[PDB]
């Protein structure tokens, strides 16, 4: 009556129960955004095929955008639209890779899946569940993205032929990390291997895009992009996508088929006997606690940077003229010429992403408090402001120079597209090291919520979105201009020319001063609760 | 005879003999199983579930084998784990009746008073429960089951003598109602007190064994 | 006089008196401290060190006051928690000498031999070690350190018979070098083993103290 896929049902509900909130979101938030945001905002930009075709070949004409979404074949409204969604693809697959490693991995680390198989479940049964799960939350995002897609005018083979891509996608990775979860004990090293699968596939994509395009094919990113939706769908593609995520799905059950529940495949690295002669103190001990993040945090923020400034010099001659753009980069972006008013752009996003950086590492404060290990070393000889401020000059420290690498890296690119560096970035760095006010606030923030609402910490994630939200749903509209001081990345000023005050600057750097101290000083006096 | 074993042999790295020649026989009563952390009882209680194949020997769980019966005899048994993290985001309450509907049964008259008794709260979220009411979800869902065999593993562990005098009661009232227990306990006060029949075990052998 | 508390009271929301008229006094001896999980004595340690601040009592703390002075007078104390918890990415061997640096210092020629005899590996990372070696840490970098105070509280959990012996005789030899300890066990079997003079909470009060 029993047999090795028994309970994948009741596993699958209970997955499904454990992650009610985050999967809904990241399947609508990953496919409604394709035609209401995507298509929607190309028809504003470009209302005629006669621009298409100079959008088209603008990205024909540019290595950088080229290797970050792909080619534009035809000047179609549906190809255009949706060369830019074409990041979809990597998102859907770092979604089903973190579902299934949660899902599979980790839980094993956690001892919860010897738990779950003392009880009547097969031996398959967990992995056949996650799989499952991944599978059918990549066909739901896929089948939600034509049929928004299906709600616009543009070609309706071309809007099912991006679904099933992006659908395929996501069930190729789901693939790659059901056999990484099989992989190590560690969940880290799972989700390590599987990202970089992911990475690898991604740069094969895009060098292939940016040259022959013959490398592109021998990555499973750019088996979706070849489909070639709306410019002429080559289905049989697909298959060629079906074909890997079935091998692998054999191949993660084989693996798993022939090893314990507790571990697999790969033995950890030892490490070492003594704590070297920098664990001995809070700073040395949150460095190692946060050097992972932070290396990971400024690498991908100089990658970012390295892509505007390239795509600066190359983004006068190709916008709207007269239309919302170039009286949108004016108003929102400081008026004046139109590459100077788009680093404003830029980098009042690269601001908000070290923004975001900047939440996570003083987060991770709250973190340690939490999880019980601050009352370990509060314990000790260890200043209750002495601790939380490692946590606070790591996350700022590794929010300065975040931002300011990724100034550099613009600024090196932007130099190196018009004749001479030397002249373009000492502005663009100046341009970068102007959004550090605003991405100290929201570790101010942190602060002041970790000390005076410690259970209320996390909601400075939606202080982020909610001055996100205030930045674009508010300065992109005719909102009224006495709520829209509320956030501060409009008060930004911008270097170059004139019109550089430095006030709001200081002003802001008074805020994040005040929020830190009455951060520190109310955790000086307040019970540590655990 | 619930559980038979003799002769039970594994090598981990085939580098490391977990298991040579050991031996446990178990009848309908509480038996307790005593040795330190690397002499192998977590390796056999992990083998008697079928998490983990052994390399020779003979294991006998309630008339079939382990490993290929693992779903159908999984029915009649509980288990309490040395250690395991719960869900964070279910509650206390939801957590019991999930361990339940895939063990595939629960008693609520008994579940009610074993709440009332351990005095555990079923609606704070399993991440906000301390070290001691934690282990309490865990023995709730287990002691509150249709099982004809409990495999407990350190089944008080940060538990103050008022719930483990709790517990000693609760499993003396279990015993005879014709549930056979395993202990394995790592405390030799509850074991003294709760068990008779132990077996004490050196490094993969059976060095005692008896009343 | 290392611990004088006499009067101790704590509302905590204020629908929780977690500490009413609590007494305690240590003058360089091994101390019992039992109750129940709800009784607080998680409250008086805590309070004991700088982390929760007390509404009415005297609390005296080798001379100091425990909050204002919470740098100066704890580097003369150890500290073992209740649910050791650790850093996943770290090593045995550096988590316990990152915590007794942040302490009192470490001994290395008693680390060398509790590592030896606890047979603990500290070339592992702490994310692959199972909880009988996760309390192994703790012990060790409390146990080798100056401490003229070591503040235990359930030190042994998850450890074997054999452990907990090696464990017990480590006390011993500590408690004739003129280090006070407490225990606040929940096992009472070692409680009679190491402590006299023990001392027996209800709810906030203590019902009982003495040899
Ligand atoms: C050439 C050679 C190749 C080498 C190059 C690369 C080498 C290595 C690459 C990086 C290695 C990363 C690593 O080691 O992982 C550490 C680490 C894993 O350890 P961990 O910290 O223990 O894991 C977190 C939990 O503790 C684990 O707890 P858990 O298991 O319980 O829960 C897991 C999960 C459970 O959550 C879930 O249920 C699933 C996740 C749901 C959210 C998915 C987000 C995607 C969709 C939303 C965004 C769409 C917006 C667009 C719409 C706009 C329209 C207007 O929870 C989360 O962690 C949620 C995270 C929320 C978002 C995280 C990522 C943000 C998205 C954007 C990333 C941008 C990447 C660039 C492309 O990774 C992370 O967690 C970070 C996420 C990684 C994202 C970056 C991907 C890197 C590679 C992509 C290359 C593409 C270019
Ligand atoms: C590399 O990061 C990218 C992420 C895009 O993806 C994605 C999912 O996130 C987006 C962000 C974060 C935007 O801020 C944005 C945006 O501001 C905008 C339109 C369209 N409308 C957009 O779609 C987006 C957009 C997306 O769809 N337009 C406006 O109204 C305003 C206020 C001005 C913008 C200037 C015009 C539109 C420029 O010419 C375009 C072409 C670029 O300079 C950038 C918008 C980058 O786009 C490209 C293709 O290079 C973009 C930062």
């Amino acid at each position: 009556r029993g047999s090795g896929f028994t309970g994948t049902l009741g596993l699958l509900r209970l997955y499904l129960r454990r992650d009610r909130v985050s999967l809904p979101l990241w399947v609508l938030l990953l496919s409604v955004p394709l035609a209401t945001v995507y298509i929607a905002s190309v028809e504003t930009v470009y209302p005629d095929r006669s621009a298409r075709a100079a959008a088209a070949a603008a990205i024909m004409a540019s290595p950088a955008q080229r290797a970050l979404y792909g080619p534009v074949y035809n000047d179609s409204l549906g190809a255009v639209g949706i060369w830019k969604a074409g990041m979809f693809h990597t998102l859907i697959a770092v979604a089903v890779i973190l579902t299934v490693i949660r899902h599979t991995r980790a839980d094993e680390e956690s001892g919860r899946a010897e738990l779950i198989d003392s009880t009547v479940v097969g031996r398959y049964a967990n992995l056949t569940g996650a799989l499952l799960l991944s599978f059918g939350a990549s066909i739901a995002t896929g089948a939600i993205g034509a049929l928004g897609l299906l709600a616009t005018d543009v070609a309706p083979a071309g809007s099912v032929a991006f679904g099933v891509a992006l659908a395929a996608s996501g069930m190729v990775f789901t693939a790659v990390a059901a056999v990484a979860a099989q992989l190590s004990p560690s969940a880290r090293f799972t989700r390590a291997v599987a990202f970089a699968v992911l990475g690898t596939a991604f740069a094969l994509r895009a060098i292939g895009d940016a040259g022959s395009g013959t490398l592109s094919w021998c990555s499973p990113l750019g088996w979706s992009l070849q489909v070639r939706p709306y410019a002429g769908e080559r289905w049989w593609v697909l298959l060629l996508s079906l074909a890997t995520a079935a091998v692998l799905t054999v191949l993660a059950y084989r693996l798993r088929a022939g090893r314990d529940v507790g571990a697999g495949l790969i033995a950890e690295r030892p490490g070492a006997g003594t704590a070297g002669p920098m664990l001995s103190e809070p700073f040395g001990l949150a460095w190692r606690l946060n050097r992972g993040s932070l290396l990971l945090w400024t690498v991908g923020l100089c990658l970012y940077g390295l892509v505007m400034g390239s795509v600066v010099h190359g983004i006068g001659d190709q916008l709207g003229d007269n239309t919302a753009v170039r009286d949108i980069v004016t108003r929102m972006g400081g008026t004046g010429a139109l590459e100077q008013a788009f680093l404003a752009l830029a980098f009042t996003m690269i601001g908000m992403v070290a923004a975001a950086f900047a939440v996570s590492l003083t987060l991770r404060l709250h973190q340690e408090e939490t999880g019980l290990r601050a009352e370990t070393l509060l314990a000790g000889a260890v200043s209750r402001t002495h601790w939380l401020a490692s946590h606070l000059a790591m996350a700022l420290a590794g929010s300065a120079v975040a931002t300011l690498i990724s100034g550099v890296a613009a600024g090196l690119a932007y130099g190196m597209t018009v004749g001479d560096v030397g002249g373009k970035l000492p502005t663009v760095v100046g341009t970068a090291a102007v959004q550090l006010p605003a991405v100290w606030l929201l570790s101010a923030v942190t602060v002041g919520l970790f000390g005076l609402a410690p259970r209320f910490t996390p909601v400075a994630w939606g202080v982020l979105v909610g001055f996100i939200a205030l930045y674009l749903l508010g300065s992109l509209a005719g909102f009224p201009q006495m709520l829209l001081n509320l956030e501060p990345f409009a008060h930004i000023p911008r270097v170059g020319g004139g019109d550089f005050t430095a006030v709001p600057l200081l002003w802001l750097l008074a805020i994040d001063a005040a929020l830190i101290t009455l951060g520190a000083m109310a955790f000086r006096r307040r019970d540590v609760r655990c | 005879v619930p559980i038979e074993i003799r002769g039970l042999t594994k090598h981990f790295g085939s580098v490391r003999a977990l298991d040579g020649l050991d031996l446990t026989v178990r009848e309908g009563e509480v038996h307790g199983f005593l040795g330190p952390n690397g002499a192998g009882k977590s390796t056999t209680l992990r083998i008697l579930l079928g998490l983990v194949k052994a390399d020779g020997g003979s294991v006998r769980l309630l008339g079939g084998d382990p490993w290929t019966d693992a779903v159908d005899l999984h029915r009649h048994i509980a288990y309490v784990p040395g250690d395991v993290t719960l869900w964070p985001s279910l509650t206390g309450g939801e957590t019991i009746d999930l361990l339940a509907r895939m063990r595939g049964g629960i008693d609520n008259a008994r579940r009610a008073e074993l709440i009332e008794r351990f005095g555990l709260d079923p609606t704070k979220k399993a991440r906000t429960y301390s070290k001691g009411n934690r282990q309490k979800v865990s023995l709730i869902s287990a002691l509150s089951s249709h099982a004809t065999l409990l495999l407990l593993d350190e089944p008080s562990s940060g538990l103050d003598p008022l719930m483990e005098n709790v517990f000693q009661q609760c499993i003396g009232e279990a015993r005879q109602r014709g549930v056979t227990v395993l202990l394995s306990s790592h405390i030799l006060a509850e074991t003294e007190a709760l068990c008779e029949k132990v077996t004490i075990i050196r490094a993969g052998k059976t060095v005692e064994s008896g009343s």
